[PDB]
């Protein structure tokens, strides 16, 4: 009843700059107004309480402002291990009522970084199976968006892969990648030169790795 | 070092009023304008003494006692007043010298369905003296027969729920009370405000 | 130090009961509100309800009120959150958290968190996953671990026992249209390494009750 | 557990003074400020002046100013009240009247309080040129069902008197009747009282009338004529 | 000074109707405006100050209202005991003053009266006057018309009445009607007769006794 709303969906910014946050409360919770910071994969974790009082050991780069309807969070001197999605919560009416905003995702930028490329064959134990999956690894890269093409015996293939993206690093903010391709064991011995290929910002033209199947790769 | 009103102003649980809290208050440094630059109360009124001079006073001991009532009972927390709580919970003498301050905690203390954890005294043989504290639960024999502690006709249990829901009127909705007594004996003052 | 511990993750088939608990250690259990948050799958944050141990008293939010049962224990110090009747609709990561106090009239937000319990509501049979090895090729090499077809979430990696945490990349997991879950998780270290460093990835698919390490060797 | 007694009623000549007292017990007596507030027969209330129980310091209304003083004993709870030169117009009675205790609000104004919470019962002063006289009683004999008897207060001055029955054990069908100012201009009233029928020759029926001007206290027992 | 014009100066209402009595403040006084009720021979007593706030004890069915000059007090719904009459009384500036009052009294059913006689007591009579008192107890409305006869002869200018306020329980009146006679006149005559007359009577009601039986 109380509708708790967050400014920006998502921002990026870099080691060292000012972050700003606001949330906005439909109509006027006084000073109960908590901010919260969730990391991927973690549990909340309290920043700031009564709108601008920090919780016990959280940085003091952390600092909250506002009253009434309108808040702020700012991030002075943003650190790689910042990023995270932050959230408002007021606790002005009871229990039963008590709102979260929906969240602000903040993202580090950083210089551009090329991916180092890996390839991994199906391994002999999978094989028994009657599967055969092929990885390709994008490792340590920046920014985000990544192309990655697998050929086999040189046709590319479409709808038999997928991929997954790690969250930013913590220390230097690069992403990695994997692309999976699915074969059947049949198709897979039915073929010779396995490929992935990579296009990447950071890289002057695209990168393959390969290997063929039954050699030492 | 100063003294902990946060503990008492802003504790998570507050007393019934039949079982009323003290918290004693003595040797530190009492900042009040923490409240008196307060908006956050509904009922500030101070007896024997103006609360803007109180930063440049000292006492013997200062008193702390808290509780929950409802809106329309803060008017017995004063001197000379009578009516159940006055009577049967919590009596200030007449010649308190002290501050009573309340505000609404609806948000805190109320909720949908009910909340009856705050309790009041509702039958007693007498009037309570100043800052006398009862918190036994014998049976009140309202008559002749005695009660042998078994509740019957005219043999009450004393202790009464209020029921805190949000849509209460307010007369009806949880306050929250601090009663502060500043004490003057002939004895070494412990608690000062920062301008003495 | 506070600290809110939480049970482990469970996967229930839709109109069975569950009840996942919360213990919290370092601090006065009766002394602070404790309650539930729920987080569904890439959703945001929602409060569920709050209980004040050993005195009578739980809180919902106006949505979960008559959906679940919010308890407590105050002589193991543990919390609960309990579900008569489950739906899928109920698939979701919970939290508990102490409430840290309240002020004036209103109230604090969660100043201590547990690690969260993920709640999985299918049809779909468990079933532990296969590991395969991603063997390093031939400055820097990589190598890896498959953990392929497993249900429900979560399965957990670690390299060495977790002696070996530099260069681990566990990626989030993947769903196949299979309805079967697969993630890797890869290291990378120095190519000279390959031929005297040992290479285990150790994985924990609790729900399951499978335990599989796989030595990870030159191809 | 309040209570505020007052001095008895009193007559006056014009331009003689009188002075009422009001003993106050059940409380702390320097706490709280006492005022006055008199009211003429059939009229309205009209405030006099205010007194600190503590230090003694007044103020009184304007149109008091200079023939009104109240004052105030500690040691035995008291607060007077002495109105000087009477004229016809202070025919009236006299109340005293506590209100609450001040206070200090949050920014430091003082608040006055003043709605009187405890009155005392009220003396009636009487200014007149007449003599005070005392009242004879005379019994208004009784005659399954109802009997009425009672007691005829006649001639006396100034008003006013008392009546209870059985020392104020009977109180149910009790009507004392306003007094009416005879041609001689002594007043006269009766009280009267309903009982049942059958209580009569067992229940004795004893009315107890107060004079205080007089000094004249009487209990006359009521009896069916024989 | 603040001068308070309450209203009515007097109303006549039912059980269980509501009451509404006004005062006007010939200055701003705020909330400053208590509401007092003086049954008849009592001190006043405080039902509500600070213009909406009731004292302890005092039913829910009274209440205030009003900030500035105009203010109301009301009965909700009006019971036997509350005949009375009521005042304002303001303090926010001295001299405190008060209104007019407000006389407030119940309209209930016609109640017929019981009507007793009493001859003059012999104590009396040693002293050469006699009184004769006719009551007429417990009736309504409080009209009543009371004639006294000696030996059928009607009396005139030898009698006064006197008359109860309301009762606060059952709201009848009640009435005593004594005649005064010399000894000697008491002593002259046999048949001592007061008749009443009343709305709830259909005919005169006449209690009559013979001196000396
Ligand atoms: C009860 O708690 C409130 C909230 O304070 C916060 O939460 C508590 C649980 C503790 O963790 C506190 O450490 C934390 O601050 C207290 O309210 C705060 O009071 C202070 C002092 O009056 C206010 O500071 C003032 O602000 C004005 C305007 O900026 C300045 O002019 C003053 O010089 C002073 O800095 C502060 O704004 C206020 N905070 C809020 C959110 O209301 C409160 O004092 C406490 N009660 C008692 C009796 O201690």
């Amino acid at each position: 009843d109380i509708q708790m709303t967050q400014s920006p969906s998502s921002l990026s910014a870099s080691v060292g700059d000012r972050v700003t946050i606001t949330c906005r409360a439909s109509q006027s919770i006084s000073s109960y107004l908590n901010w919260y910071q969730q990391k991927p994969g973690k549990a909340p974790k309290l920043l700031i309480y009564a709108a601008s009082s920090l919780q016990s050991g959280v940085p003091s780069r952390f600092s909250g402002s506002g009253s009434g309807t309108d808040f702020t969070l700012t991030i002075s001197s943003l650190q790689p291990e910042d990023f995270a999605t932050y959230y408002c919560q007021q606790s002005y009416s009871t229990p039963r009522q008590w709102t979260f905003g929906q969240g602000t995702k903040v993202e580090i930028k950083r210089t551009v970084a090329a991916p180092s490329v890996f390839i991994f064959p199906p391994s002999d134990e999978q094989l028994k199976s009657g599967t055969a999956s092929v990885v390709c690894l994008l490792n340590n890269f920046y920014p985000r968006e990544a192309k990655v093409q697998w050929k086999v015996d040189n046709a590319l293939q479409s709808g038999n892969s997928q991929e997954s993206v790690t969250e930013q690093d913590s220390k230097d903010s690069t992403y990695s990648l994997s692309s999976t391709l699915t074969l059947s064991k049949a198709d897979y011995e039915k073929h010779k030169v396995y490929a992935c290929e990579v296009t990447h910002q950071g890289l002057s033209s695209p990168v393959t790795k390969s290997f063929n199947r039954g050699e030492c790769s | 070092n100063l003294c902990p009103f946060g503990e008492v102003f802003n504790a998570t649980r507050f007393a019934s009023v039949y079982a009323w809290n003290r918290k004693r208050i003595s040797n530190c440094v009492a900042d009040y304008s923490v409240l008196y630059n307060s908006a956050s109360f509904s009922t500030f009124k101070c007896y024997g003494v103006s609360p803007t001079k109180l930063n440049d006073l000292c006492f013997t001991n200062v008193y702390a006692d808290s509780f929950v009532i409802r809106g329309d009972e803060v008017r017995q927390i004063a001197p000379g007043q009578t009516g159940k709580i006055a009577d049967y919970n919590y009596k200030l003498p007449d010649d308190f010298t002290g501050c009573v301050i309340a505000w609404n905690s609806n948000n805190l203390d109320s909720k949908v369905g009910g909340n009856y954890n705050y309790l009041y005294r509702l039958f007693r043989k007498s009037n309570l003296k100043p800052f006398e504290r009862d918190i036994s639960t014998e049976i009140y024999q309202a008559g002749s027969t005695p009660c042998n502690g078994v509740e019957g006709f005219n043999c009450y249990f004393p202790l009464q729920s209020y029921g805190f829901q949000p849509t209460n009127g307010v007369g009806y909705q949880p306050y929250r009370v601090v009663v502060l007594s500043f004490e003057l004996l002939h004895a070494p003052a412990t608690v000062c405000g920062p301008k003495k | 130090e506070v600290q809110l511990v939480q049970s482990g993750a469970e996967v229930k088939k839709p109109g069975e009961s569950l009840k996942i608990s919360c213990q919290g250690s370092g601090y006065s259990f009766t002394s602070y509100w404790i309650g539930w948050v729920r987080q569904m799958p890439g959703k945001g944050l929602e409060w569920m309800g709050i209980i004040y141990p050993g005195e009578s008293d739980t809180r919902y939010s106006s949505s979960f009120q008559g959906h679940v049962t919010i308890s407590a224990d105050k002589s193991i110090s543990t919390a609960y959150l309990q579900w008569s009747s489950l739906k899928a609709s109920d698939t979701a990561m919970y939290y508990c958290a102490r409430i840290r106090g309240v002020y004036s009239s209103g109230w604090i937000g969660g100043d201590y968190w547990g690690q969260g319990t993920l709640v999985t509501v299918s049809s779909a049979s468990t079933k532990g996953p296969s590991v395969f090895p991603l063997a390093p090729s031939s400055g820097t090499a990589a190598l890896g671990c498959l953990v392929k077809d497993y249900f429900p979430e979560p399965v957990t990696v670690s390299w060495n026992s977790g002696a070996l945490t530099s260069g681990v990349h566990t990626f989030p997991a993947v769903l196949q249209s299979s309805g079967l879950y697969s993630l890797s998780s890869v290291v990378t270290v120095p190519s000279s390494s390959l031929g005297t460093q040992t290479y285990i990835c150790n994985v924990n698919h609790k729900p399951s009750n499978t335990k599989v390490d796989k030595k990870v060797e030159p191809k």
